[PDB]
């Protein structure tokens, strides 16, 4: 999971 | 917004369509290229193909279960191509780059096209 | 093989899976969640979810045009959820947390299971 | 587009  | 994002979702989604395709689950046309069949989800070709977008987005085309190409279309292009839209990998030859390039042209996918437009021009 | 790889595609097709949702087009099935109802393609939520994967391969429910969720999930959760098969992203709040992992057990989507335990382990 |  990122910071998109 | 504020959202998170997990990085491998689409390539995990496209994954599992393809495997539904091979399973031949919830497939809901058949391509006919010549003499031969290809089963496959009109979403995932109206995704991946804008002929196919314009063709099922057709009031009266939506709902037919067989769509039969144009004859010079090559049923191994097609084959190559319909592998690319569920895998994200094409497999670009010698021998078929031609008959690829043309039914890429054919089936509106603009980033194959461009590909095989480079690798004529580097040969 | 010797196949070439276009980095984008997966996330391209989704995108398109996307805007045929927002368009309404060829979804094939309504999931409702108490009183509200979200229209969707069957072959997306077996790819993202092990319960659609589940009951859409099962041979009588494969044919359903509307699936009945469990009472107790909540809306929002799904909504949510929806969202996030379509486009790899995830509202994930303070607010929405306990509804948002809740409704991923039961749809059985193991990743975001993963990120819900690991963000309220971390408050 | 790579090679995988
Ligand atoms: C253009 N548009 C709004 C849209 N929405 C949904 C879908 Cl499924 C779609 N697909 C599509 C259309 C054109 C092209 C492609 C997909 C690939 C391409 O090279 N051209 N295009
Ligand atoms: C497991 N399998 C062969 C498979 N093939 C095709 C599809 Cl659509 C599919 N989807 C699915 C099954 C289980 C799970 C998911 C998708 C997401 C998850 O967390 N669990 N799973
Ligand atoms: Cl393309
Ligand atoms: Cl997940």
């Amino acid at each position: 999971w990122v910071i998109p | 917004d504020s959202c998170i994002q997990f990085t491998r979702h689409a390539s995990d989604v496209l994954l599992n369509l393809n495997r539904l395709r091979s399973r031949d689950i919830l497939t809901d046309v058949v391509i006919v290229v010549s003499r031969e069949q290809f089963r496959a989800h009109k979403t995932v070709l109206m995704a991946c193909s804008g002929l196919f977008y314009s063709i099922f987005t057709d009031q009266l085309k939506c709902n037919l279960s067989v769509i039969n190409l144009d004859p010079e279309i090559n049923p191994e292009g097609f084959c190559i191509l319909l592998d690319f839209m569920y895998t994200s990998r094409l497999n670009l030859r010698e021998g078929n780059i031609m008959a690829v390039m043309a039914t890429a042209m054919y089936l509106q996918m603009e980033h194959v096209v461009d590909t095989c437009r480079k690798f004529i021009k580097a040969s």
